[PDB]
């Protein structure tokens, strides 16, 4: 009905919407970390973050608090409300998609763009859990319909899915039938960003832009660094499923699953946003 | 105090969420106008003419319309903005007049406004029950000024708010 405002300028690699607030935190790789809790059309503050680009933002999780990344490689937490950093730690040899918080003993977990991610305890100091299997430069890093469980993109041209321990990593399972994971006609590829068989699935589509999951479901919908975005399903995993995402000219550098719509948001390179279905697609 | 250049205030304030609470309300005010603000102020007409000409022409709004007679309704417009009609004239507010009438007012942050309003009249089948009588507005900044005279326009008539 109505865009409520509207400037064309940032040069943005990286978004979130407050699934609390109509806020817009917004990430761009100018070095820049906004939040601006959008709804009074104003920004709360704004930091670049570093000298270097800015690819990330996630959720901490909880109600007013940013999770930041830069090509500083640093996890910080701050709250913008508090307007102060809650506990601290830089970052590998790349910037931080992710984050979760959890609390037996108010406990953390940190998912980063590179190597791996370490999840510590501050409390009565033992391991949650490690992480390898990213190696560099994530787009898109995602918690799963497990939280806990996740999935990564990669401009290392792989995909990561994850199993973690309270102890790190591993899985005791012996019931199942066949896989959609990898299991009955169509499938799609494993890429490499770590070295378990859960699934390493193949983010070369020139590199994946954007990954996306689908909460109990292993479906993904996703931005590519291909015209195609290839959408896959791993809740089937069908053929022409092989399926380049297709503007008229050029690109699809994204193309997103809406929670509530059971459609797919194109955007891409002609000056454009493609408009697609996903309900009967 | 405190300038803050928010203007007509309209400017978010936080009682916050903070301490049992999750919420809270953030509020921008509306509520803050003009009318009030300005207080009457005065001058000599001839160099009141040449002045008048001589200010910030760039606003006016138009008075046309009410539910009185501007001797009731002017007396009436003029406390609630608590300002100054300068002088009159006796040609004679009544039999129609025809009358321009001249106005100015000085505030507690200290702009001067000017105004001519050229008006109509009340009376029988001789003229006033509308207007269509302009007013001419000067204050410095257009936005204020014009804003001014909008304000009046509220001011103006006496209806559900």
């Amino acid at each position: 009905m109505l865009t409520k405002f509207e400037t064309k300028s940032a040069r943005v690699k990286g978004l979130s919407f407050h699934p609390k607030r109509p806020w817009i935190l917004t990430s761009l790789h100018n070095g820049v970390i906004q939040l601006w809790d959008y709804r009074m059309c104003t920004l709360i503050d704004k930091f670049d973050e570093h000298d270097g680009p800015v690819r990330g933002i996630d959720f901490h999780k909880q109600q007013p608090l940013f999770v930041s990344g830069g090509d500083d490689y640093k996890i910080k937490v701050w709250n913008y409300k508090l307007r102060r950093c809650l506990f601290t730690l830089l970052g590998h040899l790349d910037y931080i998609r992710t984050t979760f918080f959890h609390h037996e003993y108010p406990w953390i977990l940190s998912a980063s763009d590179d190597q791996t991610i370490r999840v510590w305890n501050w409390q009565s100091r033992t391991c949650v859990c490690v992480l390898t299997g990213h190696n560099h430069y994530v787009m898109c890093a995602q918690f799963h319909p497990s939280e806990d469980l996740v999935v990564s993109a990669s401009l290392d041209q792989t995909v990561r899915v994850w199993d973690i321990s309270g102890l790190r990593k591993k899985n005791l399972s012996p019931g199942a039938v066949e896989s959609d994971v990898r299991g009955i006609t169509g499938v799609d590829l494993f890429g490499t960003t770590d070295a378990v068989v859960k699934h390493v699935l193949e983010g070369h589509d020139r590199g994946v832009n954007w990954a996306a999951f689908h909460p109990t479901m292993p479906l993904i919908v996703s931005g590519a660094d291909d015209r195609q975005v290839k959408i896959w399903r791993m809740n089937e995993s069908k053929a022409w499923e092989v399926d380049t995402c297709r503007g008229h000219y050029n690109n699809v550098s994204c193309a997103v699953f809406h929670p509530r719509q059971e459609l797919i948001l194109s955007n891409s390179e002609d000056k454009s946003i493609r408009v697609w279905d996903m309900s009967k697609r | 105090s405190t300038e803050n250049g928010i203007i007509f205030g309209n400017i978010v304030y936080d009682v916050s969420g903070a301490a049992s609470d999750r919420n809270c309300v953030v509020l921008s005010d509306i509520h803050i106008d003009i009318m009030d603000y300005i207080q009457p102020a005065t001058c000599t007409d001839a160099e009141f003419r040449q002045m008048w000409a001589e200010f910030e022409w760039e606003n006016k709004v138009t008075v046309n319309t009410n539910m009185t007679d501007l001797n009731d309704y002017l007396q009436h417009i003029l406390k609630s903005t608590n300002m100054k009609c300068l002088t009159p004239e006796k040609a004679l507010s009544g039999y129609c007049g025809f009358m321009a009438a001249n106005l100015y007012a000085r505030s507690i942050f200290g702009e001067d406004a000017l105004a001519n309003v050229s008006i109509e009249k009340p009376v029988h089948q001789g003229p006033d029950a509308a207007v269509t009588g302009h007013i001419r507005i000067r204050a410095k900044s257009q936005g204020m000024a014009l804003s001014l005279g909008d304000k009046i326009n509220l001011s103006q008539k006496k209806t559900s708010l």
